[PDB]
């Protein structure tokens, strides 16, 4: 509270000028309730590309209205918070991950006004998958020395879903004709350049580049229109 | 084990 | 300390606050361990060393690099995770097991 | 993007798209432009991409991809060390987010400044000089190309 004090000087024939001074008073301390044990014994185990399951035990356990908190978090994005899930069972599955991606997971026990902190951090890493998108930035530019040699430039796609071994780059002068028609191009996964020789003059170039992963194949992208003088 | 055993610099920014 | 200083300085602080020590009143304290970004007559001198309670051994950590210390062979910073191989167990003695 | 190779050349090149600044059987940097103005001789970094290469014994392939409103202190595998988790070779800080290779002897800087990335990498001599079969379109340590450059 915020009080406001008042001093006058006084005799037998009244009260004289007052003085005033205000003040806040300091709050009172409360006292943190102990906390409680954390769960033990957490383990993951991967099931699949999107979900893993956490097993964790209780020593406190030999009728209360308890429940369990599970939170997860991958490093990609940036800044990026966990993910909360109550629980009031000893074990919980996680669903909606990304393939092949390390997660942190730990739990924690909520009794009332008395919780205990986060267990022992426990990492689940998710199966491979098939890849779902196409690399982009695909970007093919005249080589300043050697015009008759062209080089290709390509990123990695968002959804990689795993360990990229390789990448297979497609080129041709008519976009109609289908995947047999085209000439196959593979090259290593750690590369993303690759210098193409003995290139035809005063025809239209068209290119298509694929990702490579142990579960499958990248999916199509959209050609690119570059032309030689 | 894994270690190494004159450093040159390469710079990259907007304008 | 005014005769073991030999006759050149003797006054002592009292109630050191801001989590400090010594006549100087510069220092820092245990479950605690010191930031070297900062020097020691900064505020944020000591940060605190959060000890898992069922990971690490003790509170009091190293003061140097800020490691609490860890049962079992524990890589965790804060002895947070278990090691290489090492699966977490019910026991309160032993965290990780092999 | 102003350009400053290890023979400490100042080139201004527009570099429009995915162009590869490192390339050889060590390490792999690629790095992609768009330009801030439409229709504009300025252009800047908006993804680079780092890939170390898969090594017997100390650590294996790990990409990793930063873009715009986006600083990760990971790899896209999700892991911060490279290879296995013992491992602690190649290893990536964050403040301004920096990797450390001491099996390459390498430092990458790299930070977000107002809408656009900063780069910078600091390599030894042997190591910046290998390159394999047709493998001669390397940005940081050889001159950029003339058509791409402004005079
Ligand atoms: C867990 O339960 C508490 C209490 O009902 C609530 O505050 C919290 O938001 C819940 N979290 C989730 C993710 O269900």
């Amino acid at each position: 509270s915020h009080y406001v004090i008042t001093l006058k000087a006084f005799n037998n024939v009244g009260e004289g000028i007052p003085l005033y001074e205000s003040a806040v008073t300091r709050p009172h301390t409360v006292p943190d309730p102990t906390p409680m044990m954390p769960p033990v014994g957490v383990q993951a185990s991967i099931l699949s590309h999107d979900t893993i399951r956490i097993t964790w035990a209780d020593n406190s356990l030999p009728t209360d209205s308890r429940y369990y908190t599970v939170r997860w978090k991958t490093n990609i994005p940036a800044n990026t918070k966990y993910k909360n899930a109550n629980a009031t069972t000893l074990s919980y599955l996680v669903t909606g991950l990304k393939p092949n991606t390390l997660y942190e997971f730990s739990v924690m026990v909520t009794k009332g006004r008395r919780s205990s902190t986060w267990s022992m951090t426990a990492h689940g890493a998710t199966f491979e998958l098939v890849p779902t998108s196409p690399p982009k930035d695909v970007t093919v530019v005249s080589k300043e020395g050697k015009p008759r040699t062209i080089i290709v430039n390509w990123q990695p796609p968002s959804e990689a879903n795993g360990k990229i071994t390789g990448y297979i780059i497609y080129y041709s002068t008519d976009v109609n004709a289908e995947i047999h028609d085209w000439v196959i191009e593979p090259v290593v996964g750690n590369r993303l350049t690759h210098q193409i020789q003995e290139l035809t003059l005063d025809t239209p170039y068209y290119f298509k580049i694929q990702a490579r992963n142990s579960k499958g194949m990248g999916p199509m992208s959209e050609a690119v229109q570059f032309r030689t003088p | 084990p894994c270690n190494y055993h004159s450093y040159l610099f390469c710079g990259l920014f907007g304008d | 300390l005014y005769k073991l200083s030999g006759r050149k300085s003797g006054g002592v602080c009292l109630n050191c606050r801001h989590n400090t020590a010594g006549r100087h009143c510069h220092y820092c304290k245990e479950g605690y361990y010191r930031d070297m970004g900062k020097p020691i007559t900064h505020r944020k001198a000591c940060k605190a060393c959060d000890c898992h309670p069922v990971g690490a051994a003790g509170k009091t950590c190293n003061q140097t690099t800020g490691q609490c210390p860890c049962k079992d062979g524990v890589t965790g910073i804060t002895c947070n995770r278990c090691a290489k191989g090492y699966q977490q167990s019910r026991s309160p003695i032993a965290p990780c097991i092999k | 993007p102003h350009l400053r190779t290890f023979k400490d050349n100042f080139q201004t090149c527009k570099v429009e798209g995915a162009w590869p600044l490192i390339d050889n059987n060590y390490l792999s940097v690629q790095v992609t432009n768009v330009p801030v103005v439409p229709g504009s001789s300025a252009t800047a970094t908006n993804k680079i991409t780092i890939i170390f290469k898969a090594h017997h014994e100390c650590t294996d392939q790990k990409v990793y991809q930063a873009v715009t409103d986006d600083l990760p202190a990971a790899f896209v595998d999700g892991t911060t060390s490279g290879g296995d988790s013992d491992a602690k070779s190649l290893r990536i800080v964050e403040r301004y987010v920096e990797m450390h290779a001491r099996y390459i002897g390498t430092t990458v800087f790299v930070r977000q400044v107002g809408r656009y990335l900063t780069l910078a990498i600091r390599m030894p001599e042997d190591l910046a000089m290998s390159y394999e079969e047709s493998q001669d379109l390397q940005l940081c340590v050889n001159g950029c190309p003339l058509s791409e450059r402004i005079d």
